[PDB]
């Protein structure tokens, strides 16, 4: 009810931007392959 | 040396007890909270008005219900295909009663299943494996998606959706006989031959590699024991399973090559799940399965009746009498 | 009239506390049949 | 009174999940 | 208003604005016609509250506590027409039409969910005076009608005017002279008509516009689901508004 | 060869090990009043405080 | 009001504030290895491994 | 984890100490029972 | 009205079974600390 709706836009966008600066971070290049 | 890249090589390693990884950021806090939803709706949650029609329908553990009967009832009619978070709600009585914490369940389910199915795609690209577990994966995915997402669609509601219970399932799996006909569907044809012959294969090689084991212990231990973790020697004789499966039926039937084996045992279930998932999802959309109700006739014009006559006959008795209340008008358009 | 919650007060006094012994006694006859190295040990 | 019966076994199953996970006897090779 | 009139269809909706009744502006004297016929009456409660054994300090007289309404925009009545019939010491309302009931439900301290149908059925009005003022005030008496109709089924599948009679799954009850007459009440099904007194006051009178709106209160009883329990009374007060033509 | 008496002295000479054993008697005492005060809601009726 | 076509269901300007904060707060981070390199270093493989 | 434990023991109980702790039990259970079950 | 016989079925098709299962697992790792000769052997 607007205070609960802050929590959850903050809670989302976290965990939504660890996801796409995850596989930013040079993800195809974390491989048992080298390096 | 950065923050980043010592969160970037914690959430990545394979050293943890379990993988996080790049979708464990959106699967453990999906499914996590999809669980601890689900566990106090399930034993305390009021009764929900599902129908639309205030007639609110318990389901839940301390308004007497047990195992089997209690079930997280989907949202109602009167909201429909909405969307109804908790914040929308102007309370959490009125979010309780309409149906709440179906969507909440729901919606946070279908993030982290589809979370998790990409996170078996990414431990096997960090272990060296090739890759497609997770297309495996795809089929149950396909059918928790048709049920709790597709089918809401397109029946324009969220109360259509299956409820999250044990009574609740086969008062979806009946209702959607009545409506659909899908024993008729050659997609759920398909899938009875997915399953029944998926437990066929099943048991067929567990058995085969049971009966060819090597002597390895003695009669007094177990015969697992025979196997010691991560040898390099076989632990059964294939040749001898291929002779006696090649003398079972014929010998041109049988897979001499245990991968082409192994891989059917992969390809069968999960293209029964893959067309059966659609059989729901085209059975959404009001494509129902086969008719053949007044299908016999005689010279004269009567109509002879078949065994789907006597099929349609059960399915009048559901049609005339599920959601006995909401109806008004002489036919279900819902 | 009888209390029924009195059958699951005298029928877990007996069997949980008294299962509770046999199995204190059964490891120390596997300890025994354990460091003897005989035909028991494995 | 009745439904207490029914909690006791979900908690008591989630128990022996969570003993099975992270108790587990881990196998090692040699 | 006609400042509701103005806007399109898609911009009202999903906003909660046609749940609400109109604002009327001013304050003035209309006189109704020989044939003076009311158009547009909505009626909207915005408070409720249900009669209750209330725990004060050692007593327990019955007081109303309030209650928050559960379903959610459902509330409003509305396009409720009826001639206004000039009596000559007081002027007198009768309703004909219009959607003149709202069902709904609300929740009380303890989780008690008391749904109750609110309606101004067959309502007969009286004021003092012959012209809408300021100061007039007309109520009168309502007849609710049961909040199921007698072909509702209930989950046995019993009702008023069809289904079953008995026990569907407890087919041993009917043994014996007595039969399942320990029962009885619950098999019975009896449609239920009850009264409701509202009263109406107008404060606020558009003469150049002839549109009037003020406050009311309305009292009537809850439903019993046809003999299953003790209706219990209901209060509600909030604000209406009508076009007097 | 401790008896059945005797079989949490080993916590004596371990303080690491004497923590978790009080923790897990406060994580038992904590569960009890917890699930004890959701027992007596399920049981309790505000009918009347009179 | 739900049925509103709002962006992102931004109801309020605050939640907005909200948005900006999480993207950019993370964003931060990300620049704290990845950014400030050299934006002109090419490869003719089909993957880099470049650099931390 | 770290290393094992030096303060491991074993437990005992003998034949003749169970029939102790039995008895114990069900003597209690006899005398008990009836105030239980009121 | 349940049938107050079943606390005694399920409290005890739980109980007793699994109290069962229990003990097969301790005199387990007593005849395997029972061979290993050091420190818990006795
Ligand atoms: C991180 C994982 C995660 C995810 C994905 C969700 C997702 C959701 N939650 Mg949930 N939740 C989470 C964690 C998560 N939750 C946690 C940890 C908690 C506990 C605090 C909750 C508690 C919670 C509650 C209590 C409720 C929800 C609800 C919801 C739903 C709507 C919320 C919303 O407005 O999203 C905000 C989303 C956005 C603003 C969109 C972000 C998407 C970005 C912008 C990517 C898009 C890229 C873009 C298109 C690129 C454009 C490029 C341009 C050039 C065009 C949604 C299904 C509600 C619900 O389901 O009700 C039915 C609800 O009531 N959640
Ligand atoms: C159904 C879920 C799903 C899954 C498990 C995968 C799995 C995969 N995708 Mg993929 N993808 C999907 C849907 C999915 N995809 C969709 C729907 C799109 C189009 C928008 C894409 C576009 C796409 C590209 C362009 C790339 C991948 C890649 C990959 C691989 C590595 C993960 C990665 O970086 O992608 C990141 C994950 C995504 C892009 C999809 C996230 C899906 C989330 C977790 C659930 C579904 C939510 C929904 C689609 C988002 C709606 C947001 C809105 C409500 C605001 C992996 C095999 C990469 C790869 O290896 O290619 C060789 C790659 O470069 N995907
Ligand atoms: C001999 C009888 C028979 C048989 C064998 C089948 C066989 C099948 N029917 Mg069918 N049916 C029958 C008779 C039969 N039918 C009759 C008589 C009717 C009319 C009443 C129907 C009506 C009917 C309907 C209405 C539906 C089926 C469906 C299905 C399929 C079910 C497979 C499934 O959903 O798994 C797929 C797996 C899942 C859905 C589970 C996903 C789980 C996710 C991945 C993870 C969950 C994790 C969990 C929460 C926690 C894990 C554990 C935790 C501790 C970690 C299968 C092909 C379903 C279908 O078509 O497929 C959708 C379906 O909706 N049938
Ligand atoms: C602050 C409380 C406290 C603490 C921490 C200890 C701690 C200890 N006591 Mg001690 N003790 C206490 C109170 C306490 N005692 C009291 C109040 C008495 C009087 C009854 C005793 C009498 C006593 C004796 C006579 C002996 C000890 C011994 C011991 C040591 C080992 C315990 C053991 O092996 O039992 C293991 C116990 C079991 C395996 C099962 C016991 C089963 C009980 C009887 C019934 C079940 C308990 C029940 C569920 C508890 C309900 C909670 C209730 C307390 C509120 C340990 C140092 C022994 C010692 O000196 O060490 C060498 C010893 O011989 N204690
Ligand atoms: C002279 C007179 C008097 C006149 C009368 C005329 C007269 C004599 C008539 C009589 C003739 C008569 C009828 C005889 C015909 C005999 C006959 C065939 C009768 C039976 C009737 C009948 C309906 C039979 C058909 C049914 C039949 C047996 C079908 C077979 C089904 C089939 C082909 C299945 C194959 C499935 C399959 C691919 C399995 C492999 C996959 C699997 C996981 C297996 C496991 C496995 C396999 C391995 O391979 C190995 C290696 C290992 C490790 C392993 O895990
Ligand atoms: C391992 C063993 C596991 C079993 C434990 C065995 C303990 C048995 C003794 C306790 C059970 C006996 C209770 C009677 C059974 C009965 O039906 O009661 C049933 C009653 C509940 O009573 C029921 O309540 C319901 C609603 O609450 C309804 O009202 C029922 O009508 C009413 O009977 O349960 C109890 O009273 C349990 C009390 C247990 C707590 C004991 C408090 C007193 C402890 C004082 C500690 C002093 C100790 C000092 C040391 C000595
Ligand atoms: C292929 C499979 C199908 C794919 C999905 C197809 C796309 C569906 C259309 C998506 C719509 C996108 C529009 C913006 C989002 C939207 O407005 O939602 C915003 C909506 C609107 O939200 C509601 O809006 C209402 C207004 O009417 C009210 O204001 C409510 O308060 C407000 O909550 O909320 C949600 O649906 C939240 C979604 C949260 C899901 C986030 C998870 C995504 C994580 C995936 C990882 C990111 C990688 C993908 C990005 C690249
Ligand atoms: C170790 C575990 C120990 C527990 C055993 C657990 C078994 C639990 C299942 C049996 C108990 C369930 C009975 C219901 C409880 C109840 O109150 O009943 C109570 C009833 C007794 O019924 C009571 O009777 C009283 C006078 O007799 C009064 O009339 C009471 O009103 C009446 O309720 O007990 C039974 O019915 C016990 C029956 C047990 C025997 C089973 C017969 C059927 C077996 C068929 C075998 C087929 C198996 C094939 C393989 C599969
Ligand atoms: C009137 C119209 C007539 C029909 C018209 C045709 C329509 C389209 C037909 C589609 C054919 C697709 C061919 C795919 C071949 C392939 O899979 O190879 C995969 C391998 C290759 O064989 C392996 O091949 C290897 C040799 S090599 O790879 O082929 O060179 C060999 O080493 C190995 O031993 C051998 O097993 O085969 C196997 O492992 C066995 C599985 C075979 C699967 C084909 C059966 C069809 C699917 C089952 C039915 C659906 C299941 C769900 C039902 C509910
Ligand atoms: C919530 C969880 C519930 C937890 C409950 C679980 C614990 C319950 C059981 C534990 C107590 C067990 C007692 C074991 C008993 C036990 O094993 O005895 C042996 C024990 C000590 O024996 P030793 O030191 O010889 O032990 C050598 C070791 O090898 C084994 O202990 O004696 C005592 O501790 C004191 C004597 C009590 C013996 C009982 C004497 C009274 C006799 C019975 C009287 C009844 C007949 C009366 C006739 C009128
Ligand atoms: C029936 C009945 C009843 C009930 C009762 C009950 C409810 C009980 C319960 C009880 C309980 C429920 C108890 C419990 C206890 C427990 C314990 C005693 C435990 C212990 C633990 C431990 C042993 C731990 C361990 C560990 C771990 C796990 C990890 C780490 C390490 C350690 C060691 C710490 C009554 C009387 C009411 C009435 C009558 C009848
Ligand atoms: O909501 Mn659940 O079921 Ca699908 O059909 Mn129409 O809607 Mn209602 O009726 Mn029938
Ligand atoms: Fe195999």
């Amino acid at each position: 009810m607007l205070t609960l709706k802050i929590l959850v836009y903050t809670t989302v966008i976290f965990f939504v931007s660890l996801f796409i600066f995850g596989f930013l971070s040079s993800d195809p290049s974390r491989n048992p392959n080298r390096k | 040396v950065s923050l980043w890249e010592r969160f970037c090589a914690w959430i990545t390693s394979t050293e943890n007890r379990l993988y996080i990884g790049w979708f464990g950021c959106l699967m453990f806090p999906t499914l996590l909270t999809a669980t601890s939803c689900f566990i106090i709706a399930f034993i305390a949650a009021p009764p929900v008005d599902i129908d639309g029609i205030r007639e609110p329908v318990a389901g839940s553990l301390l308004y007497g219900n047990n195992i089997i009967s209690g079930a997280v009832v989907p949202s109602s009619n009167a909201i429909g295909m909405h969307f109804y978070p908790i914040w929308e709600a102007a309370s959490i009585d009125e979010w309780l009663y309409n149906g709440g914490p179906y969507q909440l369940i729901v919606l946070h389910f279908l993030l982290g299943v589809s979370a998790y199915m990409g996170r078996e795609w990414e431990l096997s690209y960090r272990l060296g494996m090739r890759p497609w577990i997770f297309v495996a994966f795809s089929a149950p995915v396909a059918a928790a998606s048709a049920v709790f997402l597709v089918y809401p669609i397109g029946q324009g509601s969220f109360s259509d959706g299956m409820p999250l219970g044990i009574s609740g399932t086969f008062n979806f799996m009946l209702v959607f006989q009545a409506e659909h006909n899908i024993l008729m569907h050659p997609f759920h044809m398909a899938g009875v031959a997915g399953v029944f012959g998926g437990s066929l294969f099943s048991a067929m090689h567990g058995s085969l590699v049971t009966s060819s084991l090597i002597r390895e212990t003695t009669e007094n231990e177990s015969t697992n024991y025979g196997y010691k973790f991560g040898q390099e020697e076989e632990t059964y004789n294939i040749v001898a399973a291929h002779g006696y499966f090649g003398r079972l039926i014929f010998q041109y039937a049988s897979f001499n090559n245990s991968r082409a084996l192994h891989f059917f045992l992969a390809l069968w279930p999960v293209v029964g799940i893959w067309i059966t998932s659609m059989g729901i999802s085209t059975m959404a959309f009001n494509l129902n399965g086969f008719n053949f109700n007044q299908s016999v006739v005689d010279s004269q014009g009567r109509v002879i009746n078949t065994w789907a006559d006597i099929l349609n006959r059960a399915n009048l008795g559901i049609e005339v009498m599920h959601e006995r209340n909401a109806h008004n008008f002489p036919l279900d358009l819902a | 009239e009888v209390q029924f919650g009195a059958y699951l007060a005298v029928l877990l006094g007996t069997f949980l506390p008294a299962l509770f012994l046999v199995n204190l006694f059964i490891q120390t006859e596997a300890r025994k049949a354990g460091k003897a190295g005989g035909q028991d040990s494995d | 009174m009745e439904a207490l019966v029914y909690t006791f076994l979900l908690i008591g199953t989630l128990m022996v999940i969570f003993f099975a996970v992270f108790f587990r006897e881990t196998p090692r090779i040699l | 208003k006609s400042q509701i009139n103005e806007l399109s269809y898609l911009q009202v909706k999903g906003t909660g604005l046609a749940n609400r009744c109109a604002e009327v502006v001013g304050e003035d004297s209309i006189k109704p016609k020989p044939g003076a016929k009311l158009v547009d009456m909505c009626i909207e409660p915005k408070a409720w509250a249900v009669e209750e054994e209330v725990g004060k300090a050692g007593k327990t007289e019955k007081k109303f506590v309030n209650s928050k309404v559960m379903t959610r925009q459902t509330y409003t009545l509305d396009a409720i027409e009826g001639p206004i019939t000039v009596d000559g010491g007081k002027i007198t309302f009768n309703e004909k039409e219009g959607i003149d009931y709202a069902a709904t439900t609300v929740q009380l301290p303890g989780g008690e969910r008391v749904p109750f149908l609110f309606t101004v059925k067959d309502l007969v009005a009286k004021g003092n005076g012959d012209t809408f003022k300021p100061g007039f005030q007309m109520g009168g008496d309502f007849n609710t009608p049961s909040y199921r109709t007698g072909l509702f089924l209930d989950p046995k599948g019993r009702g008023g005017t069809t289904g079953y009679d008995m026990a569907v799954a407890l087919p041993a009850l009917q043994l014996g002279e007595e039969g399942d007459a320990e029962l009885f009440g619950e098999n019975n099904k009896v449609f239920d008509i009850t009264q409701g007194r509202i009263e109406m006051e107008v404060n606020k009178v558009n003469a150049e516009d002839s549109e009037i709106g003020g406050v009311f209160v309305a009292t009537q009883l809850s439903d019993t689901d046809m003999g299953s329990k003790t209706p219990k009374k209901v209060l509600t007060k909030g604000i209406f508004y009508a076009k007097v033509d | 060869a401790l008896p059945w008496y005797r079989v949490h002295t080993v916590v004596l000479n371990d303080p690491g090990r004497l923590i978790a054993v009080h923790l897990m008697h406060t994580a038992l005492v904590a569960g009890w009043a917890g699930s004890m005060a959701l027992y007596e809601l399920a049981v309790f009726d505000p009918s009347d405080p009179v | 009001t739900e049925g509103t076509n709002e962006w992102f269901g931004v109801d309020d300007l605050r939640l907005l504030a909200v948005l900006f904060l999480g993207h950019w707060a993370i964003l931060s981070l990300w620049l704290g290895s990845y950014g400030d390199s050299n934006e002109d270093e090419d490869f003719f493989g089909e993957i880099d491994y470049s650099a931390r | 984890m770290t290393g094992p434990n030096p303060n491991k023991q074993a437990v005992e109980l003998n034949r003749t100490s169970l029939y102790w702790g039995l008895l114990l039990i069900f003597v209690l259970a006899v005398l008990f029972s009836s105030y239980f079950f009121n």
